[PDB]
């Protein structure tokens, strides 16, 4: 069951560090090469370096000075540290495991989910969650007023999936992030069954539960 | 240091038609070994990137046939034969023969189906927002097509301007639909002066403007 999973800090002031983790699981970084790549907001997919499996590294041309990466073969993880870091530097960083060919990979087999990087000297704020309340019935959750990217929105804890629409964010004049995820229910199940949206912004360690009522 | 170069930018195409994907690369990328290090990637939406073809034209494991690459040299090709809801999404071609590895610049498909109005929602601001200072009213237009589509946000019938956000999902991956949100934004102050919010709506399959409003 191969697994690759970032882990990264979130929210970097310019001019100081980025230290990200790859948890890699069911396979072995002896045999395998991974290669970290990534994505400016809105922007196309940049080939950031690669480890080797035997440890030697290559880098992009444009970052190469201000970049290391390095790896734990015994603890299946993989590191990317980058010095100096510029607002240009905002980005999701992915992890991505080598497949096949001898010395030179074929493809990138499976990819991480990535890691969002703010490179911003402001502070973090957690959201605030207002509901957008309700033979078709349209329900919501307003969630305001956070910062860096990203939250995560789910409904009753996962288990309601069809018809949820969660819009991408909107920066506000006033620095702060502000989105809504609405669900699409069944008018009748509005007196039966209830409706929670879980609101999860992992840079501010803020887990938000709504009740979203009539 | 090797450039890929990748159009259109944008590929609009119905259902069931073919799309063709173009990347040239600034020199050769056959490799000193006789092999080309060429794969596509797709990345859907909300998703990470997925490996397609690899060297050229093999099809990597559980990707259909309709997927196949071609070329050779510096000139490759992707061609999607009967386009389906579920390819949609950026595309890019990797080149990996010479160091620094490159990715293209990325296409974008979007899929041409038929013609879909909107139903529209509007949202009050909450008492929980009311009671700390501001008035967000909310207008939700779910599940249509094509993209364009305008909304007005009236007050007391004041067409507002300047004071609202407007945010656009992806297209839907199962229907090609898009759903849209405006976000009109007031101090509880201001909120609290005005009686009528109506939120209007503009779109192709609409027969006239749709407006969804309530009294405060
Ligand atoms: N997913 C991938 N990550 C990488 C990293 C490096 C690649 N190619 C090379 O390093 C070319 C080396 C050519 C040579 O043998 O001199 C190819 C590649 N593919």
């Amino acid at each position: 069951d191969v697994q690759l999973l970032e882990s990264g800090p979130g929210l970097v002031a310019p001019s100081q560090s980025l230290s990200i983790t790859c948890t890699v699981s069911g396979f072995s970084l002896t045999n395998y090469g991974v290669d970290w790549v990534r994505q400016p907001p809105g922007k196309g997919l940049e080939w950031v370096g690669v480890i080797w499996s035997g440890g030697s590294t290559n880098y992009n041309s444009a970052l190469m000075s201000r970049l290391s990466i390095s790896k734990d073969n015994s603890k299946s993880q993989v590191f990317l540290k980058m010095n100096s870091l510029q607002t240009d530097d905002t980005a999701v960083y992915y992890c991505a495991k080598h497949w096949g060919g001898y010395y030179i990979p074929y493809g990138m087999d499976h990819w991480g989910q990535g890691t969002t990087v703010t490179v911003s000297s402001a502070s973090t704020k957690g959201p605030s969650v207002f509901p957008l309340a309700p033979g078709t019935a349209a329900l919501g959750c307003l969630v305001k007023d956070y910062f860096p990217e990203p939250v995560t929105v789910s409904w009753n804890s996962g288990a309601l999936t069809s018809g949820v629409h969660t819009f991408p964010a909107v920066l506000q004049s006033s620095g702060l992030y502000s989105l809504s995820s609405v669900v699409t229910v069944p008018s009748s199940s509005l007196g039966t069954q209830t409706y929670i949206c879980n609101v999860n912004h992992k840079p501010s360690n803020t887990k938000v539960d709504k009740k979203v009522e009539p | 240091e090797l450039v890929m170069t990748q159009t259109p930018l944008s590929l609009p195409v119905s259902l069931g038609d073919q799309a063709s994907i173009s990347c040239r690369s600034s020199q050769s990328i056959v490799h000193s070994n006789g092999n080309t290090y060429l794969e596509w990637y797709l990345q859907k939406p909300g998703q990470s990137p997925k490996l397609l073809i690899y060297k050229v034209s093999n099809r990597f494991s559980g990707v259909p046939d309709r997927f196949s690459g071609s070329g050779s040299g510096t000139d490759f090709t992707l061609k999607i034969n009967r386009v389906e809801a579920e390819d949609l999404g950026v595309y890019y071609c990797f080149q990996g023969s010479h160091l620094p590895p490159t990715f293209g610049g990325g296409t974008k498909l979007e899929i041409k189906r038929t013609v879909a109005a909107p139903s529209v929602f509007i949202f009050p601001p909450s008492d929980e927002q009311l009671k700390s200072g501001t008035a967000s009213v909310v207008c939700l237009l779910n599940n249509f097509y094509p993209r364009e589509a305008k909304v007005q946000w009236k007050v007391d019938n004041a067409l507002q301007s300047g004071n609202s956000q407007e945010s656009v999902t992806e297209q839907d991956s199962k229907d090609s639909t898009y759903s849209l949100s405006s976000t009109l934004t007031l101090s509880k102050a201001d909120y609290e002066k005005h009686k009528v919010y109506a939120c209007e709506v503009t779109h192709q399959g609409l027969s006239s403007p749709v407006t969804k409003s309530f009294n405060r």
